[PDB]
């Protein structure tokens, strides 16, 4: 394999899982013991960027859905968005900055800072069923901490 | 108008209040919101006192029964883009002897040997009591938990389980009492608590590029292999002369592999192959270093290429 990739699940620190809110958008909500298969499996690739040791650059894409979380400027504000790419060319170890997030692990607690837009992380609201977005205040009240579960089974 | 879906059915319990606002993505707008009955009827009442009714852009149930367990709608059309959202709710009765129905559990997990938090879902509406989430009472297997700050702590919508153990597994319930129109109704959520294995931090072990030298002919091609013994979330990569191997490099190229050890996953092997198509003059000056990395620190080991001995 040209790039190192692992399949994971992700749940925020408030225990909310993430799901598709209509292809091209994601949302976090707590799922009932029956709908647990509604959660998106990611393909976290270890892309090369600024390996700072306390950070590890990654690419987050929807499994076999050919979609990659990227960060772009939308209205002069850093924003999260899902964009499709070419399945043959992707995933690459040399990823364009927009799809690049630095995976920071504090107390077994994951944050994903945007390499493109530092001080802006993958966030979720305390609210149930709201979309997954890029948040800039970090601790404004919005959740920027997550947990990862590997799909080894 | 067109149509909108929403396949996830939220199963709330009958005998208590319940609200169901419509899922509005980035675009909401406050002047479009309206609910409808089963098989498209009229706007499910509009009086705060009636039972099944719509208030501040939300479909409240006052005491909610099992008969309410059905398909509802909501319509957004501010200017013209009408598509009317389908909901589909379900109300259940507590199973015999239990203080809950498993049809309504939310699966939540926490790793052993460390302080974690279980979260009482959908408390976002009942919050409004002057923007103060109600005082939650917690139970596991229908018995009450003492929130002493030794074994458990209750803060807002969460239950801090101190030093999670296998013995914390079970079905938990959080209880609140929401005052709606002077009359206070009850509220419960069940959480099936599943413990995860403790996450012990361990630096990976580079097995093969153990700081040595290798004789190579100046023209040929070779394969350098880095063998690491650690977890699968541990990575292994090459860097040569202070720099990573570029994907668009014409002579250097990596090939990554992993093999999980069935007997002990913390002792699985990462294999990273470096293919040098043509050994150049420069590769004899600086060594090819291999890095084993994870959040708890890196590991290094090199292979210094040298010309053969005459």
């Amino acid at each position: 394999a040209p790039v190192r990739s692992l399949n994971c699940t992700l749940r925020d620190s408030q225990q909310k899982s993430l799901v598709m809110s209509g292809p091209y958008e994601l949302k976090a909500l707590h799922l009932q013991g029956q709908d647990m298969e509604q959660q998106v499996v990611f393909s976290m690739s270890f892309v090369q960027g600024e390996e700072s040791n306390d950070k590890i650059p990654v690419a987050l894409g929807l499994k076999e859905k050919n979609l990659y979380l990227s960060c772009v400027l939308k209205d002069d504000k850093p924003t999260l968005q899902l964009e499709s790419v070419d399945p043959k060319n992707y995933p690459k170890k040399k990823m364009e900055k927009r799809f690049v997030f630095n995976k920071i692990e504090i107390n077994n607690k994951l944050e994903f800072e945007s390499a493109q837009f530092p001080n802006w992380y993958i966030s979720t609201s305390q609210a149930e069923n709201m979309p997954v977005f890029l948040g800039g205040t970090k601790g404004g009240q919005d959740i920027t901490d997550f947990t990862m579960q590997f799909v080894s089974s | 108008c067109k149509e909108r879906e929403e396949k996830i059915i939220l199963v709330s319990s009958a005998n208590e209040i319940d609200v169901r606002p419509c899922p509005l993505n980035p675009n909401e707008h406050k002047g479009t919101i309206t609910w409808y009955k089963d098989d498209s009827k009229t706007p499910v009442s509009t009086e705060q006192a009636s039972r099944i009714h719509q208030h501040k852009e939300k479909l409240w149930f006052v005491p909610a029964k099992v008969e309410d367990s059905g398909h509802y709608y909501c319509v957004v059309r501010n200017s013209s883009y009408c598509l009317r959202i389908k909901i589909s709710a379900k109300f259940v009765e507590n199973e015999p002897n239990l203080c809950y129905n498993a049809q309504a559990i939310f699966k939540q997990k926490l790793p052993v040997a460390g302080d974690g938090g279980l979260v009482c879902p959908y408390m976002e509406f009942f919050k409004n009591e002057n923007n103060e989430l109600p005082k939650l009472q917690w139970y596991k297997d229908c018995k009450p938990l003492l929130l002493d700050n030794i074994h458990f702590s209750g803060v807002k919508d969460r239950l801090i389980v101190m030093n999670v153990a296998e013995k914390h597994r079970g079905n938990y319930t959080c209880h609140a009492s929401y005052t709606y129109l002077g009359k206070q109704y009850p509220i419960t959520r069940v959480i099936e608590f599943i413990t995860l294995e403790e996450n012990k931090p361990t630096r990976p072990v580079i097995v093969s590029p153990a700081n040595e030298t290798m004789e190579v002919d100046l023209g040929s091609q070779i394969q350098l292999i880095c063998n690491v013994t650690g977890q699968l979330s541990d990575i292994a990569y090459w860097k040569w002369n202070g720099s990573v191997i570029d994907e668009d490099d014409p002579v250097l190229g990596e090939d990554y592999y992993s093999v999980e050890n069935p007997a002990n996953k913390r002792r699985s092997t990462l294999i990273t192959v470096l293919n040098i198509s043509e050994i150049e003059s420069r590769f004899y000056k600086h060594p090819f270093t291999c890095f084993a990395k994870n959040t708890h620190g890196i590991d290094a080991a090199y292979i210094q290429l040298i010309y053969p001995v005459t």
